[PDB]
RNA sequence: CCCGCAGAAGAAGCACCGGCUAACUCCGUGCCAGCAGCCGCGGUAAUACGGAGGGUGCAAGCGUUAAUCGGAAUUACUGGGC
RNA sequence: GGCCGCAAGGUUAAAACUCAAAUGAAUUGACGGGGGCCCGCACAAGCGGUGGAGCAUGUGGUUUAAUUCGAUGCAACGCGAAGAACCUUACCUGGUCUUGACAUCCACGGAAGUUUUCAGAGAUGAGAAUGUGCCUUCGGGAACCGUGAGACAGGUGCUGCAUGGCUGUCGUCAGCUCGUGUUGUGAAAUGUUGGGUUAAGUCCCGCAACGAGCGCAACCCUUAUCCUUUGUUGCCAGCGGUCCGGCCGGGAACUCAAAGGAGACUGCCAGUGAUAAACUGGAGGAAGGUGGGGAUGACGUCAAGUCAUCAUGGCCCUUACGACCAGGGCUACACACGUGCUACAAUGGCGCAUACAAAGAGAAGCGACCUCGCGAGAGCAAGCGGACCUCAUAAAGUGCGUCGUAGUCCGGAUUGGAGUCUGCAACUCGACUCCAUGAAGUCGGAAUCGCUAGUAAUCGUGGAUCAGAAUGCCACGGUGAAUACGU
RNA sequence: AUAGACUGA
RNA sequence: GGAGCGGUAGUUCAGAGAAUACCUGCCUGUCACGCAGGGGGUCGCGGGUUCGAGUCCCGUCCGUUCCGCCA
């Protein structure tokens, strides 16, 4: 039937929080607001810089935003004039003075969002879907992943009846919490509809 | 408001002006003042007095649409000098121009409609299930329970004459007698047999299914026969009793043969020994074969509507109704509504104007 | 039959494109109109209906119908079965 | 038609027409009122309910200008809705607007703004004053309001049978598959079957299978025991004094608070078992065989639900299917159904006195104390962003008295009058209080539901939504059973 | 001992 | 034409009741069957007797019977 989310249930064990900061009931919901806006608009501009996950934390009077992207350098840009832009947007939007670093994530196969961002672009591109499942497959046991699992779901080669199809090698245990389960989504917008793409990620245990 | 009114009058006048034709009409009177302006008229009054009347006809809806126009320009100059200058007397006399227009108008709108010696007898609806068995029997209950709200909203009696249920669900088939003013010239037009497109709820694989139900609107008739036969057109023979007496030396006159002079049916009886109880016998009979012969004369339409009676099934369809893609379309008027809901409980009017056409 | 004159000048259409079978998209329709040798297609997102673009096969011919044989080893003598 | 026969009929034996199949063997599922073996409050044994009464709430139907839309066997019906007087609102009536209520963008005019009248139910419209500011290459403008474009905005409009995402369900059922090898012409089979065993495709052994993956189990939270820390706002063993009130002096004992560890592992003993797996007991231990509870829901099934959270292809409307405002409706009522609350009383109603809980919330908020009002509450005014203050007397229970089997000192529906609170505004249509009245109902037909232990039954308490509006939902503890031969 | 039937995309 | 019999729940039958029928609620995935709870006519139509009428009496429609002959 359904599944619950690998992140939710694994979010106090062995995953970390995407957003570290402490407020009371009157602040909490502005700094969710403020903290949904900026990674709104940090995700549209840097859309094309393969940003794979956004940390914003709160110190005192402050946001602290790291941007884990597989190319750094279209992040930064030249002399830092894109993160400093950034930055000013960033501390507009939040109200408080901002400071933006960025992290490289290595080995961009081994990462949900990168590879589920992948297929959903070669989707909209046209590109096969069993071809980019095999491909996104082999690429991320090839680089040293314990097991991968992709889902695409939707109008699959523009058929008036909808599937779902999936392709699964190595271990990918969702009933194990101690499990380091890297899970994401995507949505591609093709020229029949939208098409949903969930990839899992095993890296190993603890 | 007001102003809008006189726009909606002035649309109503026009399309009735593009249905009635009146320029046509005084097309028609083009030929007609040919020869009734000149006095070579008169050598045949069948061409004279039918031109004159058949004038006085083309003239009345040509002449009332043009007062119609010159009245809405009327009340469309009073209500400038109304409004503007602040003057409700005259604000308040244009509506009642305005109103009597919209009866002028009415009257030759209602021209159209009134057609058939029918046109105002009350209408008997009938409704029978056919191809799609119970599916077609909840279709039929779905169709005469909008053609009874329908007649409700409309002020129509509804009387269930007879309703025979259907086995699982739904009528089999059901006898309406909706009794009201042109009752049969609002409901003459919906009959045929409607097709409903929707999936079944009693098929278990939920396929969606096509379903058939007949609507059979028969006027209200006479439904009697009071004819009372003539002495001067019977003629009545005695002679001798032929059966049961017919043998023996002596006979009487007393079998009598009564034949109907106009219309040539023959009637003998013989059973009775006094002549006057046979012509007694013989009368109930000849004037009972006379019921019959008006009964057959009324009896025809039961013989040829009947059978233009399409059968209930796959393409007989006057109606579409889609329930899946809400896209109810009569298909002989080509209007197409959106709304399914509005037509499954009322509503119906919608269609029934275009089919007035 | 040959020799001269003039001028590309006087000269291309038919069937088909769902599978069998070579050739794919758009638009209109909506179990209607219709197609169809068989399987079948059409009930609001049709390479099967109609039109257009493109393409395929033939060509002063192209398709349909009628008739025979073949495929049919499906009357089996060559050459079948209970 | 011919022949045979007493007859029944037998024997020889077509054609028209109709369909694209009919048929044999074998394979995988599904089913059987076939067989064998098991499991689950599935029956069986018990306890308490519903179906009868009143009321609350939802639904069908009817009505209506509208009674907005969706959810429909289990798996819809106290459902979306964790809360319709206005709003919400998507519906109706009426009055209005049309690059628009909401976005970008061009040009022009303006700061923006802050106050007063003005006619309208209001939208809106007509004014009148006030300021006319700030960065400033002082060159600009920046922002924020209007005007005129027109590319565009807008839709809770249709299709869940085009879809993403999310969810229900079989079902926490134990199953579902793959690689290679092998068998069969093939669909397929094996593994995954079989002897045990288990909550389990759990484990052992055998075996043309060898291994692997998703499933089971474990890892996670919580509870039951102990140790180590820390001792305040919590605690009071030893004391000191004290108004006797942990109240101060004190103390780090204990309860407790939150962090890290120990502990449960068939780990050990006996018996059976195929020298295995396991099971039946036993010791010790707070806890014994998964100690209890929760989270965790495999391949798939229902074209299951949601286009009305949202996104979304296509289709549809654009001076209207868009937008604003006032009022009304969603609360309508000849009926039927579902889920609940209160009762039909003595294991009880009422009056007096007196004990024992847990959990949670609070700053446009929780509201102490005192005074006033019979009461709902009103006035004044501490404390608390909290182990500190407030919400905040828990009730059932125990003692005494009374009622004495009656439609009653049961029951509190309905109605009349008078008020309090929120809110612009309780008429439609809120909650609560006081006086007055006192309906059915005396244990409920066919039928039907839940529960195996701190469970059922029963008693109170708190929270989300929320200005106000719970018998619903979510959670918290107090007393506390009966029964299970068995399939 | 009793126990019937599920139209048609 | 003469002599009798009748006419009552939607139907068939008793004298205002029974069976069938028809509602409502159950059972069932749904129907049927089955279970449970209900309602339904004021006696064909008129008059008269009667304190009192479906009943008794008369007339009338309505259907049922048998007879209606001898020369
Ligand atoms: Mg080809
Ligand atoms: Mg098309
Ligand atoms: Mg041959
Ligand atoms: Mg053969
Ligand atoms: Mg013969
Ligand atoms: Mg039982
Ligand atoms: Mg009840
Ligand atoms: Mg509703
Ligand atoms: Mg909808
Ligand atoms: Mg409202
Ligand atoms: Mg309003
Ligand atoms: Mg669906
Ligand atoms: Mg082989
Ligand atoms: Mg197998
Ligand atoms: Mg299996
Ligand atoms: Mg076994
Ligand atoms: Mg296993
Ligand atoms: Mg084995
Ligand atoms: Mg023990
Ligand atoms: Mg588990
Ligand atoms: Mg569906
Ligand atoms: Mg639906
Ligand atoms: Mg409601
Ligand atoms: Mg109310
Ligand atoms: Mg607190
Ligand atoms: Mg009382
Ligand atoms: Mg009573
Ligand atoms: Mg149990
Ligand atoms: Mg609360
Ligand atoms: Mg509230
Ligand atoms: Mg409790
Ligand atoms: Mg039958």
């Amino acid at each position: 039937g359904q599944k619950v989310h690998p992140n939710g249930i694994r979010l106090g064990i062995v995953k970390p929080w995407n957003s570290t900061w402490f407020a009371n009931t009157k602040e909490f919901a502005d700094n969710l607001d403020s903290d949904f806006k900026v990674r709104q608009y940090l995700t549209k501009e840097l859309a094309k810089a393969s940003v794979s996950r956004i940390v914003i934390e709160r110190p005192a009077k402050s946001i602290r935003v790291t941007i884990h992207t597989a190319r750094p350098g279209i992040v930064i840009g030249k002399k830092g004039e894109d993160v400093e832009k950034l930055r000013k947007v960033v501390a507009d939007i939040a109200g408080v003075p901002a400071q933006i670093n960025i992290a490289e994530v290595r080995k961009p196969e081994l990462d949900a969002k990168l590879v589920a961002d992948s297929i959903t672009s070669q989707l909209e591109r046209r590109v096969m879907f069993r071809r980019a499942m095999k491909r996104a497959v082999q690429n991320a046991m090839r680089l040293g992943a314990k097991g991968i699992k992709v889902e695409v779901s939707g109008r699959l080669g523009g058929a008036e009846i909808a599937r779902t199809e999936w392709y699964r090698e190595g271990r990918v245990p969702l009933h194990t919490l101690r499990a380091d389960i890297d899970y994401n989504t995507s949505e591609a917008h093709t020229t029949y509809g939208v098409i949903g793409v969930k990839v899992w990620i095993f890296k190993g245990e603890i | 408001p007001v102003n809008n009114r006189i726009q909606d009058l002035t649309e109503r006048s026009d399309v009735l002006r593009g249905y009635l034709d009146y320029d046509a009409k005084k097309e028609r009177l083009e030929e007609v003042n040919a020869e009734l302006e000149q006095p070579d008229v008169w050598n045949e009054p069948e061409r004279a007095q039918a031109l004159g009347k058949e004038r006085s006809s083309l003239e009345a809806v040509v002449d009332t649409l043009d007062q119609m126009k010159q009245g809405l320009e009327d009340v469309s100059g009073l209500l400038e000098l109304a409004v503007e200058a602040d003057d409700e007397e005259t604000f308040n006399e244009a509506v009642a121009e305005l109103d009597a227009l919209e009866e002028k108008l009415a009257q030759l709108e209602f021209r159209r409609m009134f057609s058939g010696e029918y046109d105002s007898a009350d209408c008997y609806l009938d409704i029978q299930a056919g191809s799609g068995g119970t599916e077609a029997q909840d279709w039929a209950s779905m169709l005469e329970r909008m053609y009874l709200r329908w007649a409700e909203s409309r002020g129509f009696k509804t009387e269930i004459i007879e309703e025979s249920e259907g086995e699982v669900a739904g009528i089999k088939s059901v006898t309406i007698k909706i009794s009201g003013d042109y009752a049969y010239g609002w409901l003459r037009t919906e009959t045929g047999v409607h097709r409903l497109v929707r999936k079944s709820p009693f098929d278990s694989g939920g396929r969606r299914h096509t379903s058939f139900s007949s609507a059979f609107v028969y006027p209200e008739v006479d439904d009697d026969i009071d004819i009372e036969i003539n002495p001067a057109d019977l003629r009545i023979d005695v002679y001798r009793t032929s059966g049961a007496g017919g043998q023996h030396v002596n006979r009487t006159e007393s079998a009598v043969r009564i034949t109907h002079i106009p219309t040539g049916i023959v009637t003998q009886c013989q059973n009775d020994r006094s002549q006057h109880k046979n012509k007694d016998q013989a009368m109930k009979q000849m004037k009972a074969k006379l019921y019959e012969l008006e009964m057959q004369k009324k009896n025809a339409e039961k013989q040829a509507m009947e059978d233009n009676k399409s059968d209930i099934g796959w393409g007989s369809q006057i109606r579409s109704y889609v329930l899946d893609d809400s896209r109810i379309k009569d298909l002989r008027t080509g209007v197409e509504t959106r709304n399914t809901q509005a037509v499954l409980d009322g509503s119906l009017d919608q269609f029934i104007e275009a089919s007035l056409k």
